[PDB]
RNA sequence: UUAAGGAACUCGGCAAAAUGACCCCGUAACUUCGGGAGAAGGGGUGCUCUUUAGGGUUAACGCCCAGAAGAGCCGCAGUGA
RNA sequence: CCUAAUCAGAAAGCCACGGCUAACUACGUGCCAGCAGCCGCGGUAAUACGUAGGUGGCAAGCGUUAUCCGGAAUUAUUGGG
RNA sequence: GGAGAGUUUGAUCCUGGCUCAGGAUGAACGCUGGCGGCGUGCCUAAUACAUGCAAGUCGAGCGAACGGACGAGAAGCUUGCUUCUCUGAUGUUAGCGGCGGACGGGUGAGUAACACGUGGAUAACCUACCUAUAAGACUGGGAUAACUUCGGGAAACCGUAGCUAAUACCGGAUAAUAUUUUGAACCGCAUGGUUCAAAAGUGAAAGACGGUCUUGCUGUCACUUAUAGAUGGAUCCGCGCUGCAUUAGCUAGUUGGUAAGGUAACGGCUUACCAAGGCAACGAUGCAUAGCCGACCUGAGAGGGUGAUCGGCCACACUGGAACUGAGACACGGUCCAGACUCCUACGGGAGGCAGCAGUAGGGAAUCUUCCGCAAUGGGCGAAAGCCUGACGGAGCAACGCCGCGUG
């Protein structure tokens, strides 16, 4: 279906330790009921890469998919900006 | 044949799993047991629960002996196993159950309680 | 209590033994259509266009309902 | 399945009545999908009464069972004269 | 060797019997951290057929070595003594 | 629900009265019986005990007990040290 | 829209705790007592339960029995009795078969997580009935309950030998986007998607009632195939959602891949192999406690506490497990199994499940009538009348609360 312009999030990269796969850190922050600030929490969103293509310490962002395995459902859709030492 | 020290399952809900032949009852120094015989015995385990508890001493009537008993029709009988069932000299038991078949000659004995529950009269 | 269901009872057990009997009358001639690609005459083509005509003469009553049925037609009118 | 009816809503003695659509499996008093009209049997003999008649030939034309209770006062309004002008119109 | 019972014998389980090999799972208290620990407890093991991993040795052939998977056969019992 | 008839005849109590709290006098009592939410009363003249009278509150409802929030700025971001 | 008062000392100001005044309860207890309107009533033992009802309906689909209005021939003459023959209206219900029993009602033991709320997705899904549309609605057969007859069975119920039908069941014919396979165009969020062309593939009740009546014709309903619509359901996702760190390592089908199988569908959902990753102080895990939400109480407000009634979601049905029918259940009044419990028995063996309405015992400080009715609304079957409806309307008991009048 044509409707969905899917969560994209962008993140950087943890491991590409597994076949066809990565696990990106997208983060953000976000407030807190009782008081009136900002903070912020990261997570870890497995993914499918299609032939383990990017790289470790990459910059990339991703889509929802479908369930494809257990625990991992995030495609990649875009490597943004990729380097070596920085 | 069942006598001192013997330890056997048991039939009923008392809470309790396998005893100890203390006594016999009969006679003048009776050594052994068959089907039928009131013997005198006590408790070495239990499951929780139930009335009787461990250190207890109390009767019990034999059933399901392992050498079984000659019907004078010429016919035998054998189970497997050893064991009684708990009781009190209304020569009805204090359980509510019976698992584990009888032995008929009980019969004779003028045991019919018990009789009533077993599956069965064997 | 019971009050009426007996008759769902022995309808349930009719249909029981009717059901069974189309369902494994056709995974035996499945049986037979994957035991027939390892052969070499046809031989093949008698057999696996019959089941998947008793795929259809069988689907639309039980529950399958389609859907497998097409998955079972999509591996086996492939394999030979 | 889908059946417009009612849902007594007053309190012990006085009941006010709400049309509405919804799927005969509910519970009468319950769920249901949107609200059209309104009914009252007294405060006023004839009853009081709105109605969309806007949207509520929406559902007719995709599916309905409306009830007697219903459909009298429907006539009474003349909605359904719209209904059948168009359905036993083809 | 011995059915039923199983230390009641007995100064005392003296003696006798039971356990016992290989592999696998697992393994408490306490501890001078090394151990305890083979703890305990528990499981499998035979012949045939098929398929497969293999390693050493050689030009290669084949000669050796010891695993896995399935599938089957028998007898009460497969480290059958 | 309405309409006419009949009799003020059937239809009122609870708590508290030192302060906190609106609401005082007499008897008995004498560190005894007792009250108590706090502070505290009581050892022969008790406005705090028990009794009466009267008063205040409250109402076909009233007092006590248990629980929750407030008052609590006594977890304080508004709002602390 | 918001108030302070007391209290440590010989007397003082501070810091600091405790107590009081107010409001509120699904409330009990003491005292007392007139009435009406409205609303409420096992918060504990998810403890066990006698007795009654709580889900059936269609003869306008079917075979088969009862029935006897009406008509009438002889009559034993008792001139209306009746023998048969019987004409057969209206009606019934045992049974087969179709749809419903899964909705509706009830409780909150479990559950710390996509269970719940909120916002999203499905180029990873399903969907009886009801609507709309299009097409069809051909040709055959064999059985079987009731019913007769035999046997075993205490009873439960079981089998034997004939016989009968159907919108039952089974074949064939025919039927497109429906499955494989081939190619052109178009499209995008990646796997993929939309349409067109060509080879193989499956159905139906010859049905019922009615009018015209040529029994033709055609109608209402009904069936089948297909495409939609809507409805109901499913999975996934981001976020919020409890307490302890005197709970700091957990996990091996775990985590990832390959293939297969499986399911409506995706997926370690599950098998066989390669691999050693994965999660965690931003609090993994383990532990005790608990159904959640809309909302209710309070407070000026931020906030604090609770999850009664009413409504939405979920789980459960003696405990536990599995599966058939079916569109949908792994089924609240259905089965099968094992278990505990209660019960009947000729002792061979069988029967049952109120956390449905009432009601009983039990515990507890404490929570009611074994009510009338289907008029209404909503259900279920039907062509309709109609039938069933302890849902529900509505009477009854409790000063339990709110509101109101008065005892002049
Ligand atoms: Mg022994
Ligand atoms: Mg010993």
């Amino acid at each position: 279906s044509e409707r969905n312009d899917r969560k994209v999030y962008v993140g950087k990269v943890v491991s590409d330790k597994m076949d066809k796969t990565i696990t990106v850190l997208v983060e953000t922050y976000k407030t807190h009921k009782l008081y009136g600030k900002r903070v912020k929490y990261s997570k870890k969103y497995k993914t499918h890469d299609e032939n383990n293509s990017a790289k470790l310490g990459d910059i990339v962002k991703i889509q929802e998919t479908r369930p494809l395995s257990a625990t991992k459902r995030f495609r990649l859709v875009e490597i943004v900006e990729e380097s070596v030492i920085i | 044949m069942i006598q001192q020290e013997t330890r056997l399952k048991v039939a009923d809900n008392s809470g309790a799993r396998e005893v100890l032949t203390i006594k016999v009852l009969g006679g003048s120094g009776r050594k052994t047991a068959n089907i039928g015989d009131v013997i005198v015995c006590t408790v070495k385990n239990a499951t929780p629960g139930g009335v009787v508890k461990k250190g207890d001493v109390v009767k019990a009537v034999i059933v399901r002996t392992k050498s079984g008993v000659r019907r004078n029709d010429g016919s035998y009988i054998k189970f497997d196993e050893n064991a009684c069932v708990i009781i009190r000299d209304d020569k009805g038991p204090r359980g509510t159950r019976i698992f584990g078949p009888v032995a008929r000659e009980l019969r004779e004995g003028n045991f019919m309680k018990i009789v009533s529950l077993a599956p069965e009269v064997l | 209590n019971i009050k009426s269901a007996i008759k769902r009872v022995k309808t349930t057990e009719k249909a029981e033994a009717r059901n069974i009997s189309q369902k494994s009358a056709m995974r035996t001639a499945v049986k037979n259509a994957k035991t027939a690609v390892s052969n070499n005459a046809d031989n093949k083509n008698e057999l696996v266009s019959l089941a998947v005509k008793l795929v259809d003469k069988a689907a639309q009553s039980n529950l399958i309902h389609s859907n497998k049925a097409d998955r079972i037609k999509s591996q086996l009118m492939t394999a030979n | 399945a889908v059946k417009i009816r009612l849902t007594r809503l007053g309190s012990k003695r006085n009941p006010f009545y709400r049309i509405v659509v919804a799927d005969a499996r509910s519970p009468r008093d319950g769920r249901i999908i949107e609200q059209i009209g309104t009914y009252n049997p007294t405060s006023a003999n004839a009853p009081e009464i709105k109605v969309d008649e806007a949207l509520a030939l929406k559902w007719l034309n995709d599916g309905a069972k409306p009830t007697d209770t219903v459909h009298n006062i429907l006539s009474k309004e003349g909605i359904m004269k719209k209904f059948d002008e168009q359905k036993k119109a083809k």
